[PDB]
C-alpha cells in the first residue's frame, strides 16, 4: 500500500 | 554541507541559497543519519500513478504536470503561514493518512518507495521536503522526529 516498497 | 546540498544562485534576484537535490528543499540560510525517523505525508496522486484512485476522488485524472502545479501552491502556502501542513494534508492528501494529518509514524530503511525513505532520512526534524516524486505520485514530507 501507498507509499511502502 | 549536510547530505546533498548545494549552493546556487536565485535567477531573479542574484542572491545565492541553497538546494538539496535528495529532498528538493531550497533555503536562504546555509544549511544546519538516525535509525528511524517519523515523517507525515501529502500526496497528490496523477493519472500515471501506480492506483490512479484516493478517498477523494474514484478516479484520478489530473496530469503529473497538474498535479506538480498543486503541490508548489501548497508548499507555497505552508511556507508562507497562511495554511498548516496538517490542514492541508487532511484535505488534499489522496492518502488514507489524510485522516491523521498525514502522519505515517515510524520507519526504518527499508520500508517505503525510495525517494521517499531518502528524502525522509535526509531531512532534519521538523524540515519539509520540496516536491519528491515516486510511483505513487508527488508528495510533500515532514519530518517530525
Amino acid at each position: 500500500f501507498t507509499x511502502a516498497q | 554541507l549536510p547530505p546533498g546540498w548545494e549552493k546556487a544562485m536565485s535567477r531573479s534576484s542574484g542572491r545565492v541559497y541553497y538546494f538539496n537535490h535528495i529532498t528538493n528543499a531550497s533555503q536562504w540560510e546555509r544549511p544546519s543519519e538516525p535509525a528511524r525517523v517519523r515523517c507525515s505525508h501529502l500526496l497528490v496522486k496523477h493519472s500515471q500513478s501506480r492506483r490512479p484512485s484516493s478517498w477523494r476522488q474514484e478516479k484520478i485524472t489530473r496530469t503529473k504536470e497538474e498535479a506538480l502545479e498543486l503541490i508548489n501552491g501548497y508548499i507555497q502556502k505552508i511556507k508562507s503561514g497562511e495554511e498548516d501542513f496538517e490542514s492541508l494534508a487532511s484535505q488534499f492528501s489522496d492518502c488514507s493518512s489524510a485522516k491523521a494529518r498525514g502522519d505515517l509514524g515510524a520507519f526504518s530503511r527499508g520500508q517505503m518507495q525510495k525517494p521517499f525513505e531518502d528524502a525522509s532520512f535526509a531531512l532534519r526534524t521538523g524540515e519539509m521536503s520540496g516536491p519528491v516524486f515516486t510511483d505513487s505520485g508527488i508528495h510533500i514530507i515532514l519530518r517530525t522526529e
